[PDB]
């Protein structure tokens, strides 16, 4: 016997309505641009044919990398660059960005459905 | 499996029902649910008399598997397995969600 079950109020039911075999709707999107995925590398996964992208990064991906490291180093994470004063995870993550000494993989995507793989190491970034 | 009534594809250990300890079983046309020591389901519902199933996840102390059925009637089965009372109401739920169309309207 558990009375427990009458005990609450407000059951965070997670509705669950079954709905299998529903239309795909290629339109229901609201991105088109360049959304990339910021992976941690040291699994390296990447395609077997030439990339179609450019080996450079410019304030988009930067600033991903930066915040997604900055949260790495605020996160206690281990820092790969030079210290001259730098203690605070965005100055360091900049330096690291900088270097390409940020161990990421950036995933682009074309508005067409294609992904190309691309590492920090393979990317020129532009300040 | 446990063809003690009808044959029995998931079966949820741990299952509470207002008060009632007990095991929920999840036969091919029906869902029921026995006390722990009664050879008897004294609850089975058929996936066509269920309307909808809500299901409380994780935050709570308490994973429920609530039947709404068509009149508005409900069944909780409250999952009460320490190690998997979660987990559990995701199986019954993807596999019982999966037994409704079953029971509901074809196309046509």
């Amino acid at each position: 016997m558990s009375d427990n079950e009458d005990n609450f109020d407000g059951d965070d039911f997670d509705d669950v309505e079954e709905d299998e075999g529903l239309d795909d709707l290629e339109n229901a999107e609201e991105e088109g641009q360049e959304n990339v995925e910021i992976l941690p590398s040291g699994e390296r996964p990447q395609a077997n044919q030439k990339r179609i992208t450019t080996p450079y990064m410019t304030k988009y991906e930067r600033a991903r990398v930066l915040g997604t490291r900055a949260l790495q180093i605020a996160m206690c994470a281990p820092v790969m660059v030079e210290l001259e004063g730098e203690t605070d995870p965005l100055l360091i993550a900049m330096k690291e960005l900088k270097a390409r000494k940020i161990p990421i993989i950036i995933r682009r995507y074309l508005p067409d459905g294609s992904y190309e793989d691309w590492g920090v190491d393979e990317l020129i970034i532009t300040d | 499996m446990a063809t003690s009534s009808e044959e029995v594809l998931l079966i949820v250990k741990k299952v509470r029902q207002k008060k009632q300890d007990g095991a929920l079983y999840l036969m091919a046309e029906r869902i029921a649910w026995a006390p722990e020591g009664k050879d008897r389901f004294t609850i089975s519902h058929m996936y066509a008399d269920i309307k909808c199933q809500k299901i409380s996840p994780e935050g709570k102390a308490k994973i429920q598997l609530q039947l709404v059925l068509h009149a508005g009637d409900t069944t909780n089965f409250h999952f009460s397995n320490e190690s998997t009372a979660v987990k559990e109401r995701d199986a019954v739920k993807d596999l019982l969600q999966q037994l409704l169309p079953k029971f509901k309207r074809k196309a046509n």
